[PDB]
């Protein structure tokens, strides 16, 4: 394994990372889960390694993104974060999910739609 | 059976599984109310049918005998004589088969 680990055992094997200088394009039809896939890699690289990740989220807002990876952790949500109130099981969960993702190396930029030069800057 | 259990051990709740399945129902409704009254115990009679009042009413009285009529949908307490009438909302697990708080 090279690289930068994906988190996902057998994705790692074919690729050995994610390695440095390579442009990886992940394509999928609307609502197959391409964002929710890129987010989970971002997450696993943030919480498990020690390596800052930069996420540009041109479509969805910066904070509507965070719950989507807060949910992806503490295994939270049908109860739901969205629809107000939670159970003592949800609360006592978010707190850890918030705590573990708190020390992660994620940087989000939701700037509406930005030119490449800016991404690069 | 409930009568004999009260004198020998205690008793606090009678939870009957579904009424429509006991063995016209207006005459049973009547008797369940009296049972509760005799034993100074809340009797929970489950029933089978959105929902609202006329869904069960059209099939054997009940309405004027039961002093509190709950609906599972949301828990809709559609009639109670203690006071308030409205919607209480409960979470439901499935895997564990629990209804839980919120």
């Amino acid at each position: 394994i090279t690289g930068i680990p994906t988190g996902f055992t057998e994705l790692d094997r074919m690729t050995s990372g994610f390695q440095r200088s390579d442009l990886i394009i992940v394509a999928a039809r609307p609502s197959v889960g391409k964002t929710a896939f890129a987010l989970n890699i971002a997450q696993n690289v943030a919480t498990k390694t020690n390596e800052n990740v930069a996420i540009f989220s041109l479509e969805m807002s910066a904070q509507q993104l965070v719950m989507r990876m807060l949910c992806a952790e503490g295994n939270i949500n049908a109860q739901n974060l969205r629809t107000g109130k939670l159970t003592p099981e949800d609360w006592g969960k978010l707190t850890m999910a918030m705590g573990s993702l708190s020390n992660a190396g994620i940087y989000i930029d939701d700037t509406p739609s930005i030119r490449v030069s800016d991404i690069r800057a | 059976k409930c009568r004999r259990l009260k004198q020998e051990s205690g008793l606090g709740m009678i939870v009957i599984d579904y009424l429509q399945l006991i063995q016209e129902v207006s005459e049973i409704s009547r008797s369940l109310k009296a049972l509760a009254r005799e034993l100074e115990v809340p009797v929970i009679a489950l029933s089978q049918l959105r929902p609202m009042m006329s869904d069960i009413r059209e099939s054997g009285s009940i309405e004027q005998d039961a002093d509190i009529v709950a609906f599972l949908y949301e828990i809709i307490i559609a009639k109670q004589r203690n006071g308030p009438v409205g919607t209480v909302q409960l979470a439901f697990i499935k895997e564990y088969n629990k209804f839980v708080n919120l």
